[PDB]
């Protein structure tokens, strides 16, 4: 069981507090939690969310105008038939909604794994085994400057190794 | 010193939890997948170029008071084949003291505003004052043949052969002459002076083409006089009444023969005329009739019969003060493939009482737009595969299907947060 | 020294990107999931072991010149119940100067090549020269009852009671005798010397079995003579013409009674014979007739009526030089459950003009294969739930459905490379 | 952001050059990129692709001959019905195609994870946190021989630690 | 290729022996295999299976009472229609069955990843790169007590690091 | 020393491999997703509150021996409008020497046990001994109008106007008087004394309401006497027989006029009565008839005609010894919207032979439960969208569909083990 800061897989209910994507940090076996917005990582996520929404749009266009051109000249009723077709098409719409939600969800999650990779790539000493979407770094080695570069994308003075 | 950093997701304030397969999804707002489309009242067309209309005075571009007088726009009116005071029925039977014209054109969709000029008001009494039944049956056949044709044209003359014994007639209740379609001809017969006549034989030839117009089927009127009795006919003719239409082979295709059929009249010394509607193919036909009366048809409507297609029929009635019948309405409603357009408010024209109606304008406005479906419930040019409820039986185009908005899927919107495996939602 | 090694995926030259749910997929080639099946022209059968045929001379295995003469294979011909010069109609009515045979058998699917031996050429005039209507109506009923039966047999004998007063008939236009189904019997009646006869009463019993064959419904012909008038009959009789068929209870089920119905003939002093087709259940029936003529039916077709099943009817026409009717075609096309097989080139035989047609052989070739569906558009023994377009209404088996190749899914082929997450494709 | 050699999740467009599965290697802060065929690992991938294709074959056969055996004797038309059934079945085919493509894709990716596991298992020094489907090894410790064994499946002289 | 003990992704056929979930352990470069029952997280796995089954129940109820309330007064036959609707609905049931099995499967696998995380969390010395759902520990550092705590959840005397 | 630990999955003994999309799944047991529902024999209702019944002596709560005598429960009987010896037909025509009752009520579903009290046993002979056809046709119309109405009531009296010339009749074959629906009236007319009467004219007014009951359509019986011939009528009347029913306008809507239609009887000096069933809307109607006979209808059934709904009709036949007809059965089976409940075993009562049948009780047992669907094949209160096979054509509610148990999906149960990658299953 992890404590007051938990991984990227997790989503916590914070109904009357800070929401969205945020950086949850605290000392290992020491000082309390600091929470602050991730809006510099979000620039990636946000653009991918647009790409995902583009997929949605397409898939919706793809369900528009699917029934072929009619020329009914006869005056007799087909409502009971149209009804049975509607009941089927409604069922189909249910399924593809659940399928779409999962596919979107998954693809969104994979864009959070692109942040991991980039942040890990930014400093070699940032590579460590902790909890899914959590990392451990040392403030003796890296100050605000390099931290601010590493995960807040502000490119200030990278970490020195000697 | 060692500090632990975590990329946290937190959901706040308003949020909806969309359920899936392979994880769920949180979103802060949500909206419907498809907006239900509506069938707009009035008349409109698909493809906006494969349609043609047949007009009157309220669709005539040469009318001096056009804009005011018009129940349509100028844009719309251009696709019409109009003429002020006109009517298909007036050109079909050509009654004396009324306008004559050559209605014709081609198209997938045919639009009619025919009827008002030969309503009870029009006052034709060529041995028949109540034209409504004839009008109805004529219209029914026009609509019927039209929703199965691509091209159509009026035929105001044909090839004929008349026998020298008979000479052209006239009737005082038909103004100063007689109709231009059933052509009257008689010989001199007096029963009292024993100046009895000879039965007539006359020919006529239906043409397979009329200019560019192709005639696969002709709509002709077989007419005859209905006499009250033996004696009544025997005032003016020695034998018995009869008028009969034969084919090229020699079979009979229409008429009335009172040498064998009883006298059914109820109009006294003067007879009453009945015109039955017949659909005839091109060829050389013949007619036979009693000495005192020959009624040869000399006009018809020519149909190419090439393809099925929509037909719109507008309720052609008068303004306040001229008696109107519902022949148009009735005829459409008893034929398939036509859509009837009718008024829910009285006819109140701008130009005069009978021209430029407010209602008719807010109905026939759609004819300037390109619809993606047209139905007896109305038209739609907007996309979306769904609508609130089923459209009335005859309809053409890309039909929307019935659905309830409350059952339509919802799409996540605003801020979206993905759920993962079992770990994902803490409480 | 530290060296970094990566397992890389790279895509090259011809490649297609197949879209999915849970990642996409690259492939170098791609092909369709299902191939559209085609219906093959000709006749074939389902199950290839529950079918039976009724034959002629071109399906006859005992024909000396068989291979040449045959419109079928040997394999196919073996399931037929044939006989050179045969015909169901010839065994049904048994006219003198023609063959006589006992057609019978059982099966889910019945195949007919019946007709050619009693076409206008065949020359039968037992008071009726144009047999076509009788032939047609007879065939129509045969097809009808057969597509609703498992077993069927000809019935060439039955139990009867004839009264001593009448004695067996003969006719000069029926060669030297009379038919083997309506049996003629007469007594002396002479109006000139007032030697008048007695009306006849005769009985007959339709059997519910015929050996192994089960008879739940019999197809019998009720026949009678049509005279021009009173006076014409009254040359040879003192009463009026009549022949009527009663049931076991005592109701009438068919015939003609000119004691109450007017004389309808047009053949003068000699009458013309009419045979109406009747469907009768097994039992003891009776007949009544005028002194001078008794026409008792002595044959019928017996049907078990157990189950519905396919019927194939082949257009049984002559080779060039012998006049043929379209009774077969017409009868099939006006009864449900049968499929008609008809030629698109003239009948040209090898053996002689009328036997062993090229076309017919490559059409009835299918009858040796086991089809998975058979339709009026052809047969198929090949798999796949799809076809280019719809097959004609009567069809049996596992039907393929209409579909366009352009919408059929494509399956990856060659080199396949999986796409993963959002990282997956660089450019 | 990884450089000229990137993980197994990745697929790069190399339209005029080498495609398929290949070993992309270079030194950390040194010697340039070397790319060479993975056809010794492919024997696994390829074999799993056959197993995947077996699944496909089955699933296609499972969609053959679905509709019941008819015996229609009536001459009346059913085209409007055949049409509506075809439109529905066409929709079903669309869905199960996208579903199949993902399932195949996923199972194919999982067969690349068997290579990782096996290569990691072959030598202890091969176990290191790098990039998804990338590993780091030392050329002082392991020569061509053991490398050739480790990831080129040629079983030549395993790595010595003392 | 791992030897006689293999990861959590794996499942092995053992018809007449021990089955279910078990702890498979052995010395690295030495001693025999020890296998023993996992009957304590199985309430966790199992409990999560109940939640999964709750999903199933729901989804099954969602397929019950689907068809509209009829009032057919006519004596006309609709069997040919009922057939075509049944064949379609049967196809739909096929699809959602395969979808349900996978979704359940996946969510079940992810509950085995909650155990990993928790066991890793229990002792710092448990964090090591081995095989999916396998770990390595040292018997000179942690005795029965702490082992019994770590993965048999007995809460007995946790590992001493000094 | 380093020790390697692994969390292993091993599958044992009995197991099933459930195949999916995104991993497969092993399970030790497996069971069906849905269970097929069955229709239960007898009658039941939807909603168990929106229904009403019309009863006899076996549904009567005031029956002294009720539990015994009852073919229904007490609970079920509460929804009935009953009366021992009663019948809809007995209140419709009111024959003398039989019970009379005001049947009425409202409901979505109407349940009839009508019929037994006017079966051949009852021996009514008011110029007609065989009531069966009248009974049948009356029931047929009752069922028709009832499956299209929400409320219904008997109308036992109406507004009338009779002319002073005629005074009320009586008949010895109708006990001591005449029926309470066709009311007989006559004047002195004697042809032999040359005292010839005058034609009758009488009026009547059908009420558009009957208390709370709304009457939009009335079911009335137009009756008349059928005489054999001229001579027979001419014993008792100077003219010719006639009884005719006119509307308010002056159109005739039914009856028999032998001044213009030939005589058709077969009962000699005494005539035989025919009663045709007519459906009439409220208003002021008139009748005309021959001097010697006036037959004014004075009763009818009133229907509100508001909405369609189920109708159950139970086969109302006698115990042993009393002659019964199948009018009920026949009438139901020839009208849509009703479901017939019939007995497979003879009627054997507890109380006496005619009341409290074993079978009937276990059939009408369902009427105490709330069904989720009701059909002509039986009822069901249990859920599940599937059944072994199709339910008979008329059915109401949430219908189950036909399916085979072998084609229903299987759900894993017991011990479940997930498969993941291609690594996952070793052997
Ligand atoms: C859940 O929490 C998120 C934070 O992660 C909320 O986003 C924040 O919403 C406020 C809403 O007013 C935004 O403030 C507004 O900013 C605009 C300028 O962009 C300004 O014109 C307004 O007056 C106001 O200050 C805020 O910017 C936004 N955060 C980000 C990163 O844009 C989110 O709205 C919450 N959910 C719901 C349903 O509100
Ligand atoms: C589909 O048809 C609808 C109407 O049924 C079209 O909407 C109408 O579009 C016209 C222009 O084509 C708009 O006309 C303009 O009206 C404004 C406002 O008074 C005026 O200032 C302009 O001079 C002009 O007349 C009209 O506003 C609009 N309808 C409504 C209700 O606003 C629509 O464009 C059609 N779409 C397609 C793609 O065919
Ligand atoms: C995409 O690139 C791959 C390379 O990984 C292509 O595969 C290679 O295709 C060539 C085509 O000529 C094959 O070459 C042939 O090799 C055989 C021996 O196996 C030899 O006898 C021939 O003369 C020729 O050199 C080669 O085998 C094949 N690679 C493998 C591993 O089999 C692939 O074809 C490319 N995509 C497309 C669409 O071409
Ligand atoms: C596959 O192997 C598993 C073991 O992981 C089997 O579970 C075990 O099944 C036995 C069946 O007899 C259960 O035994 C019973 O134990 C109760 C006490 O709990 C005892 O009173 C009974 O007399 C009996 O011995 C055992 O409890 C159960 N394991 C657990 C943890 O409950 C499983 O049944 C095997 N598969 C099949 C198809 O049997
Ligand atoms: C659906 O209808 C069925 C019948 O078709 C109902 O089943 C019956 O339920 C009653 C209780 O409501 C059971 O009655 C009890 O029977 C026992 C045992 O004989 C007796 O001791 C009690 O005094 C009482 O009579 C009855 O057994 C049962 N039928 C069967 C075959 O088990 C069911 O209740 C209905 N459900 C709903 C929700 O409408
Ligand atoms: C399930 O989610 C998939 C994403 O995880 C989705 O595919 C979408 O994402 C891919 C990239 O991985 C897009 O491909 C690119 O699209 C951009 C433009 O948006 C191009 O610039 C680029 O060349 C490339 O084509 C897909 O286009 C995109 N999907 C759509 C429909 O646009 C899957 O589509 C989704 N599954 C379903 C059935 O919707
Ligand atoms: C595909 O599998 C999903 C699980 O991987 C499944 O969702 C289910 O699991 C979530 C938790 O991640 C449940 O959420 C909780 O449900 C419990 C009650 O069971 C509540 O107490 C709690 O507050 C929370 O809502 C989902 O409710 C649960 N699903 C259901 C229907 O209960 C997906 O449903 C599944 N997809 C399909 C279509 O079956």
């Amino acid at each position: 069981i992890d404590d007051l800061i938990i991984g990227v897989l997790f989503v916590a209910i914070v109904e009357t507090g800070i929401g969205g994507y945020l950086l949850g940090s605290r000392k290992e076996s020491g000082g309390g939690v600091t929470k602050e917005s991730a809006e510099k990582g979000f620039e990636k996520i946000g653009n991918d969310i647009q790409i995902l929404k583009s997929s949605i749009n397409i898939a919706i266009e793809k369900l528009n105008d699917r029934i072929s051109h009619d020329e009914q000249a006869i005056r007799d009723l087909t409502l009971e038939i149209e009804n049975a077709r509607s009941e089927a098409l409604l069922g189909e719409l249910g399924i593809i909604r659940a399928l779409l939600v999962g596919n979107i969800s998954i693809g969104l999650q994979e864009s959070l794994w692109e942040l991991a990779s980039e942040i890990t790539n930014r400093a070699g000493d940032l590579a460590v085994e902790v909890s899914p979407g959590c990392w451990i770094i040392d403030n003796n080695i890296c100050d605000q400057s390099c931290q601010n570069f590493i995960f807040k994308f502000n490119e200030t003075a990278p970490v020195p190794t000697i | 010193e060692k500090i632990k950093i975590c990329l946290q997701k937190q959901v706040n304030s308003s949020f909806s939890l969309h359920n899936g397969f392979g994880g769920n999804l949180y979103a802060t707002e949500e909206k419907r997948m498809f907006e239900l489309v509506k069938p707009k009242a009035g008349a409109s067309v698909l493809n906006q170029s494969t349609w043609i209309g047949f007009g009157d005075s309220r669709t005539d571009k040469s009318n001096s008071a056009f804009p005011r007088s018009a129940d349509v726009s100028a844009k719309t009116a251009d696709k019409f084949r109009f003429l002020s005071g006109g009517s298909l029925m007036l050109s079909m039977f050509g009654p004396p003291g009324k306008v004559d014209y050559l209605y014709q054109g081609c198209g997938k969709h045919k639009v009619f505003y025919e009827g008002v000029n030969w309503s009870p008001h029009a006052a034709i009494n060529c041995y028949r004052k109540n034209w409504t039944d004839i009008k109805l049956n004529f219209q029914k056949n026009i609509y019927e043949l039209a929703s199965q044709s691509h091209c159509m044209s009026l035929v105001n003359a044909l090839d004929k052969t008349i026998p020298l014994q008979v000479t052209a007639g006239t009737a005082g209740n038909c103004n100063n002459s007689f109709l231009k379609n059933p052509a009257l001809y008689t010989q001199e017969v007096k029963p009292s002076e024993n100046k009895c006549g000879k039965e007539n034989l006359a020919f006529f030839t239906l043409p397979t083409q009329f200019g560019t117009y192709e005639c696969k089927l002709h709509l002709v009127a077989s007419c005859y006089f209905i006499y009250d009795s033996k004696e009544v006919y025997n005032k003016r003719g020695c034998d018995n009444y009869f008028q009969v239409i034969y084919d090229s082979f020699g079979k009979v295709v229409g008429g009335l023969d009172n040498r064998v059929s009883p006298y059914t009249g109820n109009s006294g010394d003067t007879p009453t005329m009945q015109c039955d509607m017949l659909q005839l193919k091109p060829g050389r036909y013949s007619v036979r009739s009693s000495p005192r009366f020959l009624l040869m048809p000399e006009r018809s409507y020519c149909f190419d019969m090439k393809e099925k297609g929509p037909v719109t029929a507008v309720q052609s009635i008068w303004g306040k003060g001229r008696e109107s019948d519902y022949a148009v309405d009735q005829a459409c409603l008893s034929t398939p493939g036509c859509m009837l357009i009718q008024k829910q408010k009285p006819y109140i024209g701008e130009a005069d009482d009978h021209h430029g109606d407010q209602e008719m304008r807010e109905l026939l406005s759609g004819l300037d737009y390109e619809a993606r479906c047209i139905s007896q419930s109305g038209w739609v040019n907007e996309t979306s595969p769904f609508t609130e409820k089923y459209l009335l039986p005859p309809k053409f185009g890309r039909c929307p299907l019935a659905a309830k908005e409350e059952s339509i899927p919802k799409i996540p919107d605003g801020l979206l947060i993905p759920t993962s495996g079992t770990d994902t939602t803490v409480t």
